[PDB]
DNA sequence: GCATGTGTTCTAATTAGAACGCATG
DNA sequence: GCATGTGTTCTAATTAGAACGCATG
């Protein structure tokens, strides 16, 4: 070619854009992102924090072959299909090809729609994120379709939190060691507002029920405040995730709508840095 | 590849079947010499790209999901998606001289959203073949003939209710290879 | 010439600690804001929101005659009393002596504790807010009592919400005519969040009831958003109010929770046009 | 020792205060409310402010009478460097319930004293910065009796003018 | 081993919305 | 004028908390 072009995104079950938050703190510009998406909450932080730049579709499962070729070409592909079906946390796990399972299949099919032809040299990156926690027969077929093994990443080395994470793809150097950069906040005071003190040094894995902000067997509180204990606020687990602060803050979201959505998304310090070497393969504003 | 091509230029037809072993079906109307062509997979879990370029070009891949009975061992849109990971593991190259077909067929065990899903992933709406309601079967498939013939006409209604007998517990049916004759060679 | 110095300010009712907000917004240096609460969400409010700087002393009724020449001398003695025993909107207010209605004298009282004694001609200035819309007697007795008569002053002039206000004090200029600044939002459209539209120029009285946010008898939703309506969310109460975004997102606080704070507060733009005069008085940043 | 000054609200005391023998020299009046800084210091200086709530059973909220009190007690004090001596006395007829108690310790910022009448019969509540009133040792009385007292009137003075005793060494007798 | 977990479903506690009120500028 | 309001209360929907769960690294 002649010169580095604006990168075009599809994002599959893109929750609230934690994707197109990372391409636009690298400075990548961004020609285009298409996002699939049906909760409510979630496309309106998206549409918000972001200005209208993002291209909501609906339904995943209403993406046909011809809106790929028409909406792309798409230099790059990404999503994380929901996990309510694959995880061991629920005991009620319908499984990869049941419920909600079955949409990994959906993000399978679109990839493959996505791909360039035979013959077509341009670059293509692509990354599928899932729990760590399932069954080995669910993440067995899904490498198999996938064509690929994951490599495992822990948000604990780069941000507050566990989360080990599953990551399938092809980004240059995902298979590199996690380098903790000079921004990331490591422990749990770092991400407290003024006036609170830390009972923990890392919180464990935080989904969307309530008290798993809370620790251990014990049920203990995170943090201490004025001698009496307490859960962590919303600013708060938005920094442990590495979002911006208030970026949650949106449409009137109780704590349990906005810890829906954080519980569910991303570590943004995680994908900054799978997605930090795509910076040379595209335009950079 | 659409194409028909002179009678002596054609090849016996090289033949993946999954799941369900049609090999009867195809010697009966003689795609396959009665000397052993077809390769039959049971368990496609562990089945790779590497293995079934291993296996050969194919010109025909044919699904089948399981009849009415305990023989449903995966659930039902287990054998959809495999079909599908390994249909595509199959294609030849784009510029590919012979003709590639593929096949999937229901015995109605399929719910309407699996049927839903079904189309959506093989980009089509499926043709019931009625052969009587004695039995009946829908057909996913890149064979224009299959797509094309105009079948007499069968209810969801009427079609629960074979399902109910069926799971209470053919020749046309046996037609879907059919309109295949003219593209590989035929031993008789 | 002697020099100025910082202000100290006695803060009673302070609530989300509005007057510490303009006082620093006016770059006015303060060396002591001592201030009276109740109210827990409050409270942490304001010592998150500025860092631990306000010294909260508890219940008014607690503050001595000794206490305030203790702590002082006070430049300034600002305060607002609850008013839903003022109010006519309550049908059932019980009036200025009794309820929380009473809590007025304990400003009156606090008042006349702070005050120079005879001889000292030291300045020293004074803010009491309240309602408009409250009985005749009352109004009459707390001028009778404060010595004064209230100037009125609605933030319609100066934001995108109704809100009639009275303030009784001797602030340099109260009675001054108001101006538009580059930072006064006016209009409902500034206030709302991208994607938004203000189907009106100013939004009436916001109160603690929720729908205080509805506009007119027949109750219309104030904002378009995609093919639906909608409320306020909290951040653009906050705008209207003339707060910083998001300065009330502290404690898990549900919108609710929120617009109570919001709902008994001042209206930032007025009490910043009252502070300015003190400007010339005390040391500046 | 010249005579006396008297500011009397809510309640005249010019038939106690005469057999005292103690524009007139006493101005007293009605409701306070329309009463400004000035209108009390047209009046004349004072050496005596009393107020006291209507009896039992008698119109207004009984904190009313404490607020309005102490307002015209701050519009009638003398200068901050004493001239000569400065009497207030504020007088509860048990109407004040506990709240408007503590209230008024607050505002008047000392401890009530109690006075009591029997040989419970009639009772009295005093706040005063009169010396004389504070140091006499008065029958121990409580609360409990009080309020049975005040239970017992709802269904239906003396050394309260003694209250007034030890204020005639500051002024003229007969 | 053994603590862990992108969840679901129970409660009692709050939230979000609507009815009620009428004196005051 | 007459229509607006630093509120309180009551109902159904959500919240915030807790129990339940067992295969997995
Ligand atoms: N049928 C469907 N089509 C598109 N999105 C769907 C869907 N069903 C569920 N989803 C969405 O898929 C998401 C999976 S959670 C993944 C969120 C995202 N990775 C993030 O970082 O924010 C959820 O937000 C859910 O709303
Ligand atoms: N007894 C008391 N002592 C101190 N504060 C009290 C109190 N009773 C009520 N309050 C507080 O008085 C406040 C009156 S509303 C005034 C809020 C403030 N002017 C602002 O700008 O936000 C309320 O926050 C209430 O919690």
């Amino acid at each position: 070619a002649e010169k580095r072009k604006p990168i075009r995104v599809l994002s599959l079950f893109d929750g609230i854009a934690t994707g197109l938050l990372v391409l636009k703190d690298l400075g990548i510009q961004v020609d285009r992102y298409i996002a699939s998406e049906v909760c409510e909450d979630s496309i309106t932080v998206g549409m918000v924090r972001h200005q209208g730049k993002i291209m909501y579709v609906g339904d995943v499962r209403s993406v046909t072959q011809k809106h790929i070729q028409e909406w792309g070409p798409f230099d790059l592909v990404i999503g994380g299909s929901p996990c309510n079906d694959l995880s061991i946390v629920n005991p009620a796990r319908k499984g990869l090809y049941e419920g909600t399972g079955r949409l990994f299949f959906e993000f399978y099919r679109l990839l493959h729609d996505a791909r360039p032809k035979e013959g077509d040299d341009r670059p293509f990156f692509w990354l599928f994120e899932n729990v760590v926690a399932m069954g080995v027969s669910d993440k067995r077929d899904i490498s198999r379709f996938l064509e690929s093994n994951p490599v495992m990443i822990d948000a604990k080395e780069v941000s507050a939190a566990h989360r080990a994470r599953y990551f399938w793809g092809n980004l240059p150097g995902m298979n590199r060691p996690l380098a903790s950069t000079v921004n990331d906040k490591l422990e749990l005071q770092e991400c407290l507002e003024h006036g609170r003190i830390a009972k923990f040094s890392k919180v464990r894995t935080i989904t969307t029920r309530s008290n798993s902000i809370k620790q251990g067997k014990d049920q203990h509180f995170p943090v201490f405040m004025n001698e009496k204990e307490d859960i962590l606020w919303c600013t708060e687990m938005e920094r442990v995730f590495g979002f911006p602060v208030h970026y949650t803050d949106v449409s009137n979201m109780s704590r349990l709508a906005r810890q829906r959505l954080l519980g569910r998304s991303w570590s943004v310090p995680v994908i900054r840095h799978l997605f930090a070497p795509l910076k040379e393969y595209f335009a950079c504003v | 590849m659409f194409e028909t091509v002179p009678v002596w230029r054609r090849q016996p037809v090289r033949v993946l079947s999954l799941f369900e072993d049609i090999k009867k079906e195809l010697t009966s109307l003689g795609f396959l010499e009665s000397g052993s062509q077809l390769k039959h997979v049971v368990d496609v879990t562990d089945t790779v790209r590497k293995d079934v370029e291993e296996w050969g070009p194919f010109d025909l891949v044919y699904g089948a999901t399981p009849p009415l009975g305990h023989t449903c061992d995966r659930p039902p849109s287990w054998y959809l998606f495999q079909f599908h990971r390994l249909l595509q593991y199959a294609r030849p190259k784009p510029g590919s001289p012979r003709p590639f077909f593929w096949m999937f067929v229901d015995n109605l065990v399929l719910n309407k959203e699996d049927l839903d899903v079904a189309s959506r992933f093989l980009e089509m709406e499926p043709v019931t073949i009625p052969d009587v309601l004695q039995n009946a079967v829908r057909v996913w498939s890149n064979i224009p003939a299959i797509r094309s013939r105009h079948w007499a006409l069968v209810s969801e209604e009427e079609l629960s209710l074979l399902a109910q007998n069926k799971q209470s517990s053919t020749k046309l049916v046996k037609n879907c290879f059919l309109p295949l004759r003219e593209y590989f060679k035929y031993f008789s």
